DNA sequence: ATATGTTCACATAAAAACTAGACAGAAGCATTCTCAGAAACTTCTATGTGATGTTTGCATTCAACTCATAGAGTTGAACATTCCTTTTCATAGAGCAGTTTTGAAACACTCTTTTTGTAGTATCTGGAATTGG
DNA sequence: CCAATTCCAGATACTACAAAAAGAGTGTTTCAAAACTGCTCTATGAAAAGGAATGTTCAACTCTATGAGTTGAATGCAAACATCACATAGAAGTTTCTGAGAATGCTTCTGTCTAGTTTTTATGTGAACATAT
């Protein structure tokens, strides 16, 4: 009658994240908040991507996000390609460099 | 039957940015990149459990893995975050 | 340059991480 | 010429190796490894092998290029990707 | 020409290192290029076969790939 | 004629032993200074073989740094190592192995 | 000035174990450099093992795991 | 009796089923792979402790000293290739110095 | 009250070498080595579990893994022993 | 260079970067 | 002429041999769960065609490179002396870590019902191409 | 080179629905707080010796401009094959069902791995005899 994401105030899904943990034999036991932190940092790692990635598909005149974008949102952020350090993107291309 | 985590990345993206859409490609790699960050925050949990000899996994196994996975700045802001939906969701 | 997104979390190009600086 | 091709190729991000080559150089690879038998192949599977392979190739040559600037001239040699290649350490080079 | 390796035309060795930021280039590059991606196919594709003929299939899977990819530290995100 | 070569037989003296080369003091200070730099105001005891194991690491890393620097001075074509080599090794080495 | 402890003959003799046959001048301060970034960055991991668990002293299963969580392996004081 | 002996080996297989089942691997373990894992790990100590003894024998010793143990990982090309992330305490390195800075 | 692997490489040692000693730093180093490819081989069979959706490790899977960590001629013999191992403990 | 007690040749790792024919 | 290689006493921190004894491992049976075997069918992969136009292969060349050498300037290894800083042999004091109980709160297990992601289907539009200015 | 038109592939919008997750209750278990014990980290004292620090010097190292030898990026033209549209058969990947064998939970009996003693022991240290560079 009252879906926990909502309590928590997020968009991800919290039973799923508490699924997904229950069913991955990461230990014999799961906690209560474990689930609600999880979705919470994954939001807000997405939300982070998804703001710069409009911000590159806005400074070239597109409505809509492709992978190029997201190469560049991702590349031109220096913690944000710490994180990404051996990740490859498809039809993701390269920066410019001379 | 398959899943997914288009809905909520399309959410995400309506609250951020309101007249912009996305193609596919870019869903399953923005998919790709939200299981791959589970699976390692999940199995960094799952051994600072198993190193102090215990048989549960709480929000502070969660904090200190986060701590111990992202950057300076980035580990700030989402410990802050995950807090406050932990405080918000007790309160209820 | 850099950017402020929300919750003011200043977003820095990368640079040269590989030389000695005081 | 060649900076007007390196600026319109640095924008562009469509494969550059042809699909019917890679195909039977992949296939031929597979046939060498199992006993005799054939196997199929998915039409993604060699889509990501060839996204993979070009990645690596050219994060490789950005990384040669950088020895052969250090070594003072401008000019690509194997011997700078040797170096790159041993370098790297025996897991990102080989 | 009639061996499968020399599919790899030159033109597209080139393009692969005008788009890496190579300026100048020798003509001794593309036979090493030739092997050393060689050298990756046959890697992966031995971790490939091998995730592939574990289960009972015939038909090499995009997920034997990824797989072989990632065991092998290099992920790969859009085939996912 | 003060001594021909001197470094050849330090070397091949060096690369035969397998005891640390930094003092032990001066290591303990750096490491407690860092610590409680690190930490807000609280002070850390440290155990014996935390800083050995510590010290260990340490100096494995740079001498393998070293090797892979002087790789690439002789290919640059000189006998003197600079902090560039160095610097390069890192930056070719990526954001783990580099630092 | 702890960081001075560190001096310059150790850097020779590190250096010389290595296969340096010659050194100059501006590269003790680069290697001073290195080693305090090295240690920053396990120390911080330590220190995070240690005080996830209610204890106030650093063990050598902390610095085992902070150098494993990085990509290196040690093995003597498992 | 000895499940060890009955499969002749030395290392311990009832230790090996404790460990996987108390590992958090998988809700089930078969009966086969203890045996298959102690007979692999049994080979592997055995190869390492035979190039070692002969690196002591050679180098005029009787014990084995980690000096030993690094010298034999690090001149095999498979178990260089496998032990390629990991440092030994007082082991030192090989005695490789570039041949052109020898005359 | 503690548990090592100190007795077995022992025995393994006065097999291959009658006379011959060991230290017990390179005795410790022998029992990480143990451990690491214990954890290694482990975490590999469980990810092999996990990917064909089963949920039984039996001596293929360590087989696979066998195959998939070692390099040619290490994974080719050792498989030998595995398969001699477990086809002398099946027949008693 | 060296036959262990099972018939496994030990070699040692001369070189890995180098393309050959 | 000197570090190098080899040789003898010694005692000693270190390795090695005994023991007994909690505790981990083995034997045996009923329960329950899982993975292999069989039949089908439908999707996706292999194969042939027509054109083909699109791209590549081959021959020259000369302006743009690499390579070897010598002179001007810079500097790091070698060495005498000294005294300061690290190392070694005792020495507790006590702050902090390790062991044992237990119980109240937190987590797992089960049946029901609703609500939310999914799979198809029907519309709308951003993006790519071509031509002309 | 940019701007405008038109087309269509690829988005968005729109519904049924079935299965997954809250709601509520019940049984299990586990980890923090308290008391006790011990343990090793730290701060202190007294010698001491050898290794770091200063200063000077000179042969060894780097930088740079230049001439001699090599080559590959640009260009024109003829050949040819990766592509694409279309078709098309059929192989095997997947789904559903069934059933025998293996893992498991539990208990009782055994044998063994490890900590506490307690007996030997390679080898580093000191000193001395031939020797290649």
């Amino acid at each position: 009658a009252k879906s926990r994401s909502s309590r928590a105030g997020l968009q991800f899904p919290v039973g799923r994240v508490h699924r997904l943990l229950r069913k991955g034999n990461y230990a014999e036991r799961v906690g209560a908040g474990a689930p609600v932190y999880l979705a919470a940092v994954l939001e807000y790692l997405t939300a982070e991507i998804l703001e710069l990635a409009g911000n590159a598909a806005r400074d070239n005149k597109k409505t809509r996000i492709i992978p190029r974008h997201l190469q560049l949102a991702i590349r031109n952020d220096e913690e944000l390609n710490k994180l990404l350090g051996r990740v490859t993107i498809a039809q993701g291309g390269v920066l410019p460099n001379i | 039957r398959k899943e997914s985590y288009s809905v909520y990345v399309y959410k995400v993206l309506k609250q951020v940015h309101p007249d912009t859409g996305i193609s596919s490609k870019a869903m399953g790699i923005m998919n790709s990149f939200v299981n791959d960050i589970f699976e390692r925050i999940a199995g960094e949990a799952s051994r600072l459990a198993h190193y102090n000899k215990r048989s549960t996994i709480t929000s502070r196994e969660i904090q200190t893995a986060v701590r111990l996975l992202l950057p300076g700045e980035l580990a700030k802001h989402a410990v802050s975050e995950g807090t406050k939906a932990v405080t918000k969701y007790t309160s209820s | 340059t850099s950017t402020v997104t929300k919750s003011r979390r200043i977003s820095r190009r990368p640079s040269d991480w590989w030389v000695v600086k005081s | 010429g060649w900076l007007k091709e390196i600026r319109k190729l640095q924008k562009s991000t469509h494969l550059l190796i042809r699909k019917l080559p890679f195909s039977r150089l992949a296939r031929e690879i597979c046939v060498k490894f199992t006993r005799g038998v054939d196997f199929n192949w998915q039409a993604q599977a060699l889509l990501a092998l060839q996204e993979a392979a070009e990645a690596f190739l050219v994060h490789l040559f950005e990384d040669a290029y950088l020895l052969t600037l250090h070594a003072g001239r401008v000019t690509l040699f194997p011997k700078d990707v040797q170096l790159a290649r041993r370098i790297r350490g025996l897991e990102e080079g080989l | 020409l009639r061996d499968n390796i020399q599919g790899i035309t030159k033109p597209a060795i080139r393009r692969l290192a005008r788009r890496g930021g190579v300026k100048r280039i020798s003509g001794l590059i593309y036979e090493e290029t030739r092997g050393v991606l060689k050298v990756f196919l046959e890697n992966v594709i031995r971790d490939a076969v091998t995730y592939t003929e574990h289960a009972k299939r015939k038909t090499v899977t995009a997920m034997d790939v990824v797989y072989a990819l990632k065991r092998q530290g290099r992920t790969l995100y859009g085939f996912g």
